[PDB]
């Protein structure tokens, strides 16, 4: 009901999960599925200029190796659970048994 | 004989026979049970 | 041998708990799709395991059947119910999210391992009262547990075809209506209505 | 009834397009002679024309708002001989012939000459393969099992 | 003298007399293949037997409570008679008991001896017989199985099959039971026919 209590409360517990839980299974995917390539060659070598992964903010002081990009992704992930959440919680709908 | 048998069966002539042959029959067939829109016996 | 008679597959040789040659699609020719099935049908096995006593226990006490104990749910008021007290946080949204996190966090704990034999039968500290300390005694012990879990995974069918047979009705409730009157209360009236 | 339909029977359009076909067949009757050779066509037309309303009406086909008879082939079985033993039937003959050519076919396949033999119709061995096709259900079935229906290597 | 179905024809080659009853005829050729014959000579023993039974009780009831002993229905009447069970569960039990016995019997069929065990007491196998002629059990009283005898099985199969389409067809063209048929042509053979009953 209080938006300000379930956006908080659903967004660090998404980034709780993103950081103890699914860490290193995201980490090891994003290992073996790699770089997009063309031709053998990663977008970058091939001559995309643009193409050239930013390896300067994407590197962190967290131990683990959490950074800006995943402090993102896992807290847009929690906010737009928790809205769903209180927009279904407010909408007052109801299925009939 | 023998000649007048072979080309008796020959494509157009033996066809031609098989096809009045199947026309006969279907022409009788649709006389005896005519206007027949479906299969009644089972 | 499943079936007396008819020739067992190659990669089923007989040694594995719980082999009897069945595999008529032939789904576990390759070996690493094999283990993964072995792994994937010992998880269902316990889930209906532990599962077939609880849609069963409760509802020969005093409580509903498992299709109504999870009714209240479809309420805007929804309020769970224990062994006929309101539970605190029975509210839907609640019970959702601590059971989505809990099991989450749990089978990523399990599906972290590597072994893969502790993959299937972990041990340590699932074993406390060590059991698998005779190898051979162990293999038995595997055997009685597949088999056990197969008759669950067939009983659990089996409850959920009935209650789309007769909806409303629970385990117990076919079992007595069958008992009541046997011959004419049967499958057939369902098989040819 | 299915599909909104009615039965035919207790239909009233068709009973009125009924009338209407007799009534058009005997406008032509009364003018020739009573007992003329056309008139006696026309009447055995017009008894033709009412048997086949009364037989419509019998067998329960189902008549729609322009009263004529539509089949059901969705499989009901109120109306499997509208469309489905009609169906085996037709299946059953067309796998009789086809599997009589197949067998001419597969038997003159081994001579010298094979297109001798297609051009003019070897009637002798045709006459004896015929009759194959009233178990042909039976030797394609075994064929296909014993797995020489199939062409392998291709 | 292999019994010819036609004296002025010879016998198929694949027919050579071996099995019971062999008597050439096989005009569509449907047997052309060893495995077909094998798997057609099982079929005709079990339609034969099952046909036995089937017009045996067809019948014998029939004339019995026509002179009057019991008070049966007719056979195709007879399903409306309500028994003990419903007439679903009866199925079903059928269902389950057939659906375990011919599955035995198939398996036997497929790869022959891999079946004579019982399965539940490992001991009381079956003696290792021949396909079709499972006798062990299924023979108590022990009559040979000789030759001469499986002819005269066989031949009494094809005749209560021949006997069984005609029990069907005379109920569907007449519309009673076959007992009444023949005593009714008995009464008058010369105006009770196919032609009148058609
Ligand atoms: C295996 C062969 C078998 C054959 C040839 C038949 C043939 C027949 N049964 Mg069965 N039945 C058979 C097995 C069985 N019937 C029944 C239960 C019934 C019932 C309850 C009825 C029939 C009826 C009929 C008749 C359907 C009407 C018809 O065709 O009229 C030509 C028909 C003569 C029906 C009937 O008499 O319809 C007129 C009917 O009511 N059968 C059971 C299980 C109990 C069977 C198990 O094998
Ligand atoms: C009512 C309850 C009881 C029902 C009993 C029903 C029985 C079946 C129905 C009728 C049986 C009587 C038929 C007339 C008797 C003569 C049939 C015959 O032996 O006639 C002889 C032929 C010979 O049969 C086989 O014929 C095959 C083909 O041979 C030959 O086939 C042709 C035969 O003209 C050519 O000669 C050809 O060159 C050659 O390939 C085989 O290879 C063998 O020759 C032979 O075994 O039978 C044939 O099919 C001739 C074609 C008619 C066969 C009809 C079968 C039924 C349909
Ligand atoms: C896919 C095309 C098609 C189809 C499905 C049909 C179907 C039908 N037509 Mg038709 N027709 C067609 C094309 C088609 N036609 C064309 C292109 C023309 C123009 C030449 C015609 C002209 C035509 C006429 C003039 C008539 C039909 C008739 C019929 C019906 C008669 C059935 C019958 O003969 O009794 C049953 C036949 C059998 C059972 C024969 C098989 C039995 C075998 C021989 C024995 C097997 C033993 C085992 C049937 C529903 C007749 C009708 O009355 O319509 C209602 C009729 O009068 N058609
Ligand atoms: C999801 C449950 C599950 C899984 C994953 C397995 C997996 C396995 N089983 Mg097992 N089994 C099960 C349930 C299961 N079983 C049940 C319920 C029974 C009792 C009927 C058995 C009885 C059984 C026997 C007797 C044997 C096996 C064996 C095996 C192994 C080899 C066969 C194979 O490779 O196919 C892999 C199987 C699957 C991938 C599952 C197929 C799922 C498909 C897609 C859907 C099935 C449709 C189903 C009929 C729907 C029913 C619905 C209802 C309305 C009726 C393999 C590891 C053999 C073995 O060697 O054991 C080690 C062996 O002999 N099973
Ligand atoms: C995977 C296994 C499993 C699962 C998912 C469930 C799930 C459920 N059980 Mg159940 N149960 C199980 C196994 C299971 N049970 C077993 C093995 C037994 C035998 C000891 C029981 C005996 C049992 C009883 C007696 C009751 C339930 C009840 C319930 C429902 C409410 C539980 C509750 O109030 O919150 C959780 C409770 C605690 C955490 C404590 C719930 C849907 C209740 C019910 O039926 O609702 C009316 C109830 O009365 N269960
Ligand atoms: C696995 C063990 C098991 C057991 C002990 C039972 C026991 C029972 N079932 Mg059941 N059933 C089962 C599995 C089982 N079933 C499965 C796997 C299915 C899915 C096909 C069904 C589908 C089913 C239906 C639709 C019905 C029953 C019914 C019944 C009850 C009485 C009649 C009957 O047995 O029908 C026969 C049971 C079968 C043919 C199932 C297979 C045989 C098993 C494996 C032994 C009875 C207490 C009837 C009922 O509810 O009572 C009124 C009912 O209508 N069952
Ligand atoms: C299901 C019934 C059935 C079956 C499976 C067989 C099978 C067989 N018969 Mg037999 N036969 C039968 C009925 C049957 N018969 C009846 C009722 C009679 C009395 C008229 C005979 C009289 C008979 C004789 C005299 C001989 C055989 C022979 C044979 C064997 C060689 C011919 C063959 O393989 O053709 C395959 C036959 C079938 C697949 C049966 C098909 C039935 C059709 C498709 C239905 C007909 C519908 C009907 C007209 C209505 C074979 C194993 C010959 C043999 O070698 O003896 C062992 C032999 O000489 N039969
Ligand atoms: C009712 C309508 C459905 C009928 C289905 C009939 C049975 C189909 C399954 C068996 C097919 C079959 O055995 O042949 C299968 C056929 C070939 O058939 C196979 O031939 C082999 C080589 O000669 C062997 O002889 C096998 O015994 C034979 O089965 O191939 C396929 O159709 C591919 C399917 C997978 C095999
Ligand atoms: C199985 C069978 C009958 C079984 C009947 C049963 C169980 C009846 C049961 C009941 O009655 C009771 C007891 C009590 C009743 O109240 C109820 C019912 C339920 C009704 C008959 C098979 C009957 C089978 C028949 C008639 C088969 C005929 C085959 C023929 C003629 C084939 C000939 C040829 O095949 C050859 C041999 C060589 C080929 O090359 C050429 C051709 C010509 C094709
Ligand atoms: C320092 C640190 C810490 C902490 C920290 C923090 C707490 C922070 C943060 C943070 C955060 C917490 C972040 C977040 C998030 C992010 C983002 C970036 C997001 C998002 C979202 C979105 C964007 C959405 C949107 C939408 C829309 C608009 C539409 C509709 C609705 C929705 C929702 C869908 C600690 C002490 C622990 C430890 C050490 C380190
Ligand atoms: C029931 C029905 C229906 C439907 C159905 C369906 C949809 C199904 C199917 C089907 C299928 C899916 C089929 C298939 C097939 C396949 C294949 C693969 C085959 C084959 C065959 C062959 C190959 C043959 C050959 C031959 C013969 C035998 C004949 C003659 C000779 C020859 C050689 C030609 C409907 C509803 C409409 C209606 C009603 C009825």
């Amino acid at each position: 009901l209080n938006p300000s209590l379930v956006i908080s409360l659903s967004t660090g517990l998404s980034l709780f999960l993103g950081r103890f839980v699914f860490f290193n299974f995201q980490r090891e995917n994003v290992a073996k599925q790699g770089l997009p390539e063309q031709n053998g060659v990663t977008h970058f070598e091939a001559g995309d200029t643009r193409a050239k992964e930013y390896v300067s903010l994407l590197k962190s002081n967290d131990p683990v190796g959490f950074n800006i990009v995943d402090v993102l992704a896992w807290g847009s992930i929690g906010h737009i659970v928790a809205y769903y959440i209180l927009a279904t919680s407010s909408n007052g709908y109801d299925p009939k048994f | 004989m023998r000649d007048l048998k072979t080309y008796l069966s020959v494509a157009p002539v033996a066809s031609t026979l098989w096809f009045a042959a199947l026309a006969g029959l279907l022409i009788e067939i649709n006389r005896f049970f005519p206007d027949a829109l479906t299969f009644p016996f089972f | 041998d499943w079936m007396p008679g008819q020739p067992r597959p190659s990669y089923l040789d007989g040694s594995a708990p719980g082999d009897f040659g069945f595999d008529p699609l032939r789904l576990g020719e390759v070996p690493e799709n094999l283990e993964r099935f072995k792994e994937s049908e010992l998880i269902h096995c316990r889930w209906a395991m532990l599962a077939v006593p609880g849609i069963l226990v409760p509802e020969a006490l005093g409580l509903g059947n498992w299709v109504k104990a999870q009714e209240w749910a479809a309420l805007p008021g929804g309020q769970a119910t224990y062994l006929g007290n309101p539970v605190p946080w029975g509210t839907l949204p609640t019970i959702l999210v601590i059971e989505f996190l809990s099991i989450a966090f749990v089978e990523h704990q399990r599906s972290m391992e590597k072994d893969p034999e502790k993959k299937k039968y972990p041990g340590g500290a699932f074993d406390p009262l060590g059991y698998s300390k005779d190898p051979k005694k162990f293999h038995e012990y595997k055997i009685k547990e597949v088999k056990n879990g197969r008759l669950a995974l067939l009983a659990f069918v089996g409850i959920c075809v009935q209650q789309s047979a007769y909806p409303g009705t629970g385990p117990l409730e076919n079992l007595a209506t069958h008992l009541a009157d046997p011959w004419h209360n049967t499958i057939g009236n369902v098989l040819i209505p | 009834d299915i599909a909104g339909l009615t039965p035919c029977k207790d239909s009233k359009q068709f009973a009125k397009r009924e009338k209407q076909s007799i009534k058009k067949l005997e406008s032509s009757l009364k003018l020739y002679a009573p007992d003329s050779a056309p008139a006696l066509a026309i009447n055995a037309t017009i008894e033709k024309t009412k048997r086949r309303f009364d037989n419509y009406g019998k067998q329960g086909l189902l008549c729609g708002a322009d009263g004529l008879p539509h089949l059901i082939v969705s499989g009901d079985q109120r109306h499997w001989g509208e469309f489905i033993t009609p169906g085996i039937l037709f299946l059953y003959i067309a796998g009789w012939i086809g599997w009589v050519g197949r067998s001419y076919l597969i038997a003159i396949r081994d001579d010298k000459k094979p297109t001798q033999k297609e051009i003019i119709i070897d009637v002798p061995l045709a006459t004896g393969l015929v009759f194959r096709g009233f178990s042909w259900p039976i030797a394609a079935y075994r064929e296909l099992l014993n797995g020489e229906l199939v062409a392998k290597d291709v | 003298k292999k019994g010819e179905w036609l004296p002025g024809l010879a016998s198929p080659g694949y027919l050579t007399g071996s099995l019971p009853g062999d008597n050439g005829f096989d005009p569509l050729g449907l047997a052309e293949d060893p495995e077909n014959l094998k798997w057609f000579v099982q079929a005709e023993l079990v339609n034969g037997r099952w046909a036995m039974l089937g017009v045996a009780g067809m019948l014998l009831p029939e004339v019995f409570t026509s002179i009057g002993i019991i008070n049966v229905p007719k056979w195709y009447d007879a399903g409306k008679e309500e028994y003990f069970a419903s007439s679903s569960t009866l199925f079903v039990i059928e269902f389950i008991l057939f659906h375990y016995v011919e599955i035995r019997r198939w398996q036997d069929i497929k790869n022959p001896g891999s079946v004579n065990q019982d399965p539940i007491f490992k001991q009381y196998s079956l003696p290792a017989g021949e396909v079709g002629y499972p006798g062990g059990i299924f023979n108590p009283l022990n009559f040979a199985p000789t030759l001469e005898a499986k002819e005269k099985e066989i031949a009494n199969g094809r005749l209560a099959m021949l006997a069984f389409l005609g029990f069907i067809i005379q109920h569907n063209v007449t519309g009673k039971g076959p007992f009444d048929n023949l005593l009714q042509h008995i009464s008058d053979p010369w105006h009770n026919t196919i032609v009148q009953t058609l």
